[PDB]
């Protein structure tokens, strides 16, 4: 039976997204290419180039039109009449509005697609600018963080490939299923916050014991995501797990919110 | 149309444009662009950066404690090389040496980062321009179990694995829904291997897809998540208990036992499946020995990397050798100075930013990145690009030389300047490799001995991180569990004006991190960065870049299928968003 | 001496006593004593519990919603089977239901129970009576090599792996430290694979013993850990969350994702290792198709297993077939009634406890366990057994009988059941694996069958996992989250008085536990565990148990080396810990 | 290179401590085996049986007298002259003892050999007897849990053998890295017991969304242990985790503490 068509382009971005999703331990990404989507354009990954690329582009756009998912990493850039981001001579944000203007939906990987990210903080020389402020006629859904854990990108495709549906969302965008809640709202170090038992200085004796982050400049007060439950790299680690607060990396503005030493 | 004579080139625009943009199997946007003669051979190349996003102009104004978690993001492929390269710049520019732990653990990343970067450029980047995944599908399942055997002892080789991996391929392909497969090269005279060699390498693709993940859970351990794992100015977050009350909150012996799982498992993979595969690809395309030299017999360039030594970044320490070799004299290896402001410049008279005088170099202490989109005269227009017009500005990229000359950095070069320098692993290595192929040293020196040296360098890598491993347990075995420097932590303690350098060989090369701190904040940040030398645009001399250089005089069986382009390109490992950031 | 006659055979307790005390390999404490002839045939046979406990006293006054994780520590082999049934027998005492997708959830809890132990019992336990370990360090790695690709498409089989595990083997045997290998049976005739075979089946041992720590991840995401997952009384605590705020607290799409991936993995390792390893244990080894018959030609039981229909228990609703057959007539399968007091009854007049009379049976409703260390003479001291007296009172097992009749249980009795009750799939298995042997069906009720069945087993609980995986699905798919039934949760709601049974098919055979609730509290707690059956002492009539049965009129080469009686012992699986409790 | 001699008994137990040690992940229990001890005793997996195991047994305190370390699962019980466990057709106790003899040091796993677990349990039928109380002349190293946590059993062997000593304890002799904080002072859903959101009964909308276990019994404010941490089977889970509260299974006697539902 046919594999539903993803179409997956790239703006400015670090490409840490992409990364992230081939981390998936389950289902591995070698399994959700061959056999629960058909990822049909993706420039880091494709045979094609240059002309047999942007052949590719145009057929699958045309033969799927309505019918496919896109996949944004990165974002445009309105700076230079948008030639901060070249793609086949052209600005890239006339790529994203053709693959958006085909798409049944729009999945914004990242918080560059979804915020801004690090491109977008003071003083955004390029002014990068996300998806959701330059596609307003499309669902979109937001998948933020930098990049997004591994298993939270491959268990939103298997949501929508198994229930034949877009995960539910809250107010912004975001799957509910997975930032639902706080990090601080599921922190293990959360009974050494509770006693006001903190790490004061890197590798002091609290440190050694796994106390609590907050005066270190732990954002997981304020952060939604599942860091400190699902965990990263098949449950391995997260930040603070690691000894380092929480950045804030899935909110958005989280770069110029001060320094990520300074107390939320 | 124009002619002129560079480094033993002749670089002429007379005849057909070809043009390749988007390059796909890279990280971020390059566009390439040649001309090629009656013959089909390249005249021209063209080497153009399609993306920036400014990571200096933001680091302005911020706290220099912050800054790695900024410049991480310059990419996510080499993640977390440039947040190395940060705590270095502003330990280097405050005077913080870190404890010997913290030394070991950032060894240990890097290390880490090699093998994973290696491992998925040589299958999920590189691998489609050698393999012809489609022939595959002809190939007889006990001859590639054969042929595998033959080559290594992985015990993925029997009959009914690579006729299972034939099948799910001839699933995958039988509803006409061939997703990455779709229009590529597959047939073109220059795909060489057997069947059988296109089948093994093509079930090695999916063991290294599924393989990769389990590299970087020692980064998450020490750097809680991959990619983007976290440091700090001073040494690791990741503090260490053995032994105490709490050690369920800190790195214990049962962290340390995954890290050493990864490791075995991490050299095992490199040493039975990839090493074989590169040795394999030689076997079957040794003309491309001879195609792709490029810059690599006349000017390489190594910072060197690895300090054995906490913070002794000398000759003496670094496991990775520095030096440059210019001229094309491999005898006179000359060691570089980071600070001289006479060795590293970058040039923007071909890219698009503002000097105040673009015809001279600037060290990155004297650095300026002030954005300019100024095409000039291209076919088509400023937001319509047919052709560029590489006789002015034509990047994203600054165009950095080394004492004025273009320099080809990454796993060539770090080979060449290490065998050149006498490191007895890397001749050993290198003429064992060489003599199973029946070639010459010169060999090396191509397109084909840029993938041979990536995968050498990823089994180097892979018996470092058993070295670092063991230093980090003889520190502990010793009690000595210390992770963090401290005392300069606060700003208050810092100098009011300072300046520092931070260098690391990342896996694409030489990497510099310029910074320079006053009233507490980052008053300068310059990042110059491998893909930066090697995809390098001109200079006010006309000298050109690795790329340009490596592209120059090739033979295109089909112009309208630009293989022999994504072949040499991709044996560098372009990453794009790191060569603009 | 005596001899008399029981069951077809002639119980003889002249010659030579040969006692086996340890016996290894099993879970917990077993003795085994036997009698030869002069041609070395056992004429005598006598199994014995060599541990209690008194789960059934413990378990007095608990509260019934804890007794789940008391009684799933009568075993940590069994991990799980116990807990299973006793949620079972409460809610059938108090009158409860559990919703759907609890009892696919206990189905997929118990087919990875019998994924995990049938795996492990075929390598860890059982494997070395018919793999000569030391033997493999004689074969040659290419011929092993062929061998494995003859026999599956199993990935990992290529020479160079067979020579590094031959190696491995060679540098852990060299230096004298020969660990579980020491004072084997090596070299025994008996032992009757190929050079290449024992490497072949060495090598799947270490890659079972690595395989086996991932199938229980399922016990993991459904029951918290394992050993000893956690369960309730009115369904499982594993609540569900798949598309709503704070999924991250429960059962969301990532954890059902890491369920498939482990039930792909362990369907591939038993259908592409195990499966092929029990068939050629099978071909070196056919006489052993006749030997260790026992009772599975006289006398089976299975209570049967995995209600497919929500607190359905009947012969429409259990997917693994229940039934009785004895005097050897399979033509008429049996309905069992554990409620029946005519029909499971226990004995004790050759076991340590106490009965008001020990000449009649008691139904577990009306079970005593009142221990009674009384040995009789034993040529020693109460403290110092040197032959056990099976005149007397010889074990801390019970004596169940079904209708009066000696029964074996386990997966050989239950492929028996489903084979003679028309079970499609059982009967075209079982014909295709004796087809495959060129052996005839009887050679099924033997030594060899009973490892046959469980590994046919093995791969028929794989294939149960992803049916019962698909179902929660489905579930899921139509809305049903629903995992507990609380509506009976209080003690205020239940009945003053009442009485349950719950049962199953663990992976040794029919299990079932009584329990009688007054007052809110545990009145009555009586177990009857599959070991409790099969390694049964005599009763009243001098009728043998399974154990005793099979034992019976086996030739030893070696008398001093019980190979054989090890073999037939091992080919049940015993698990003393569960036949005492 | 020598590895150190093993000898792994076993007294009145149901080997979910042996089941666990074979679960590890790292080092995997076959590279435990083969490369870093010399496991040359253990009725689970030896070859030998029966007279042939009495030799190994003999053999093996003999020649290492002083050398070995002695891992015990299980319990000795003192009712019927000790004939509730008998070995080789005596008190399993003169196995232990003879054992004890010769070893350099007793590893007590599990429970049942640290304090009693389930056989000890009201009103203790066999007078099922921790180790301590009848070796009393040997350093003896508690490992509790009904069982202990795989990797926490692998990483106490790797110390011992990397480090050439014991693990530094507590006053109750377990090891200060797995034992020394309370699996409610790492527990990932205490922001939830801070803010009293609490199950109330199974399934509820507070179950569904990972709330505290305190009011279903949850035993982890009184247990120390390394779930809540390092959690079970390859980090995949831990008994909070997936819904239900901690029994207290590290400690002393908890068994008899009331039922596990009624809180702590
Ligand atoms: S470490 Fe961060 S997220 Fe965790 S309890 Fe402390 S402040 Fe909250
Ligand atoms: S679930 Fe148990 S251990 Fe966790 S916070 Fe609640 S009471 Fe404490
Ligand atoms: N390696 C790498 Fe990325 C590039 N170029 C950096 O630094
Ligand atoms: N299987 C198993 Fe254990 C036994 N006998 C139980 O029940
Ligand atoms: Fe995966 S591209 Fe990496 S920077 Fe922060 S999300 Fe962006
Ligand atoms: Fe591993 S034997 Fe299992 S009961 Fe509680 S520890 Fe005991
Ligand atoms: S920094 Fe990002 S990765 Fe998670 S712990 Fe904080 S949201
Ligand atoms: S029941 Fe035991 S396994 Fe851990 S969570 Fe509690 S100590
Ligand atoms: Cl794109
Ligand atoms: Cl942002
Ligand atoms: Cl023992
Ligand atoms: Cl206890
Ligand atoms: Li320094
Ligand atoms: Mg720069
Ligand atoms: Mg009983
Ligand atoms: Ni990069
Ligand atoms: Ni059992």
């Amino acid at each position: 039976k046919p594999r539903i068509p993803v179409v997956w382009i790239h703006g400015l971005e670090c490409t840490c997204c992409t990364e992230s999703f081939i981390r998936s331990a389950h289902p591995l990404a070698k399994d959700v290419i061959l056999s629960l989507i058909s990822l049909d354009y993706d420039d880091t990954l494709m045979a094609a180039a240059g002309t047999q690329a942007e052949e590719v582009f145009e057929d699958i756009i045309t033969q799927y039109n309505g019918k496919y998912i896109l996949a944004v990493e990165g974002n445009p850039p309105l700076g230079e009449q948008g030639m901060f981001c070249i793609s086949s001579g052209r600005p890239f944000i006339e790529k994203l509005k053709r693959a958006a203007a085909g798409a049944s939906a729009i999945i914004a990987w990242g918080t560059c697609a979804s915020w801004g990210c690090v491109q977008a903080a003071r003083p955004n020389p390029t002014q990068a600018t996300p998806i959701d402020k330059v596609i307003t006629d499309k669902p979109i859904i937001k998948v933020p963080g930098c990049p997004p854990i591994p298993d939270v990108m491959s268990a939103i495709i298997t949501y929508m490939v198994t229930f034949d549906r877009l995960p539910d969302v809250d107010r912004m965008g975001r799957p509910l299923m997975f930032y639902g809640q706080r990090i601080h709202d599921k922190c293990y170090r959360r009974a050494h916050f509770d006693a006001g038992e903190f790490v004061q200085s890197w590798d002091d004796d609290a440190a050694r014991k796994g106390y609590c982050l907050y005066k270190m400049g732990c954002k997981g007060p304020t952060t939604y995501n599942a860091c400190s439950s699902t965990r990263w790299n098949d449950g391995v680690s997260f930040p603070i797990q690691s000894g380092h607060g929480c950045l804030g990396c899935a909110e958005n503005g989280f770069w110029d919110r001060g320094s990520f030493y300074s107390r939320v | 149309s124009t002619q002129y004579e560079t480094q033993g080139y002749t670089i002429n625009n007379a005849g057909r444009r070809l043009v390749v943009d988007p390059i796909t199997r890279i990280e971020g946007h390059m566009r390439c662009e040649v001309n090629i003669n009656d013959q089909n051979v390249i005249t021209n190349a063209v080497s153009c950066g399609t993306m920036f996003r400014g990571l200096e102009i933001i680091l302005q104004g911020r706290d220099p404690r912050d800054a790695w978690a900024f410049v991480e993001r310059i990419c996510g492929v080499c993640t977390g090389v440039h947040a190395l390269a940060s705590v270095y710049a502003i330990e280097d520019a405050i005077g913080i040496k870190v404890p010997d732990n913290a030394n070991i653990i950032r060894n240990i990343m890097l290390a880490t980062l090699w093998c994973h970067d290696h491992l998925v450029h040589f299958y999920q980047l590189a691998g489609m321009d050698w393999i012809d995944v489609l022939d595959a599908l002809k190939a007889d399942p006990r001859k590639t179990s054969e042929l595998a055997q033959s080559l290594s002892s992985w015990p993925k080789s029997s009959p009914g694995y690579f006729f299972d991996v034939q099948n799910r391929l001839k699933k995958f392909v039988e509803g006409g829904q061939l997703g990455i497969f779709r229009n590529g090269y597959w047939g073109h005279p220059q795909y060489k291997l057997p069947p059988e060699a296109n089948l093994m390498g093509f079930a090695h693709y999916l063991e290294a897809l599924d393989f990769q993940r389990e590299i970087v859970k020692i980064h998450a351990v020490f750097g809680g998540k991959n990619p983007h794992p976290n440091w700090i100015v001073g040494g690791m977050p990741c503090a260490i208990n053995i032994d105490e009350s709490g050690a369920v909150g800190a790195v214990n012996m049962e962290r340390l036992n995954l890290v050493q799982s990864i490791i075995t498992r991490t050299a095992d993979f490199i040493n039975n499946v990839m090493i074989p595969d590169a040795l394999a690809i030689g076997q079957f395309n040794k003309p491309w020995s001879e195609i792709g030299t490029g810059l690599s017999d006349k000017c390489v360039l190594s910072y060197g990397a690895f300090p054995d030594i906490a913070n002794d970044f000398g000759e003496k320490s670094l496991l990775m050798p520095g030096g440059a070799v210019i001229n094309g004299d491999f005898n006179n290896v000359l060691p570089v100075d980071l600070v001289d402001p006479q060795q590293v410049q970058e040039f923007v008279d071909h890219a698009w930013y503002r000097y105040p005088n673009d015809q001279v170099g600037r060290h990155p202490f004297d650095g300026i990145t002030d954005p300019w989109y100024n095409p000039g005269d291209v076919k088509g227009s400023d937001t319509n690009i047919q052709q560029l017009n590489e006789q002015e500005r034509y990047s994203w990229i600054k165009a950095p030389r080394w004492r004025g000359n273009a320099m080809e950095v990454g796993p060539l070069a770090r080979t060449l300047i290490a065998y050149h320098k006498g490191d007895a692993a890397t001749v050993e290595s290198v003429d064992r490799m060489m003599s199973a192929l029946n070639l010459p040293l010169s060999g090396i020196q191509s397109t084909l001995g840029r993938i041979l040296c990536r995968a050498h360098e990823a089994q180097w890598a892979a018996g470092k991180l058993q070295y670092f491993f063991d230093k980090l347990m003889t520190n502990l075995k010793n009690g000595n569990l210390a992770t963090a420097s401290t005392e300069k932590w606060e700003p208050a303690t810092w100098p009011t004006e300072c300046r520092g350098v931070g260098f690391t060989e990342a896996p694409k090369g030489a990497l510099g991190h310029w910074a320079a701190i006053r009233d507490g904040k980052i008053d300068l940040y310059q990042c110059v960065v491998p893909t930066t030398w090697n995809a390098s645009p001109r200079d006010p001399k006309g000298q050109i870049g690795a790329y340009e250089a490596a592209l120059m005089n090739t033979k295109m069986a089909i112009p309208e299928q630009p293989l022999e382009i994504l072949r040499t390109l991709h044996s560098f490992d372009p990453c794009l968003a790191c060569s603009t950031h």
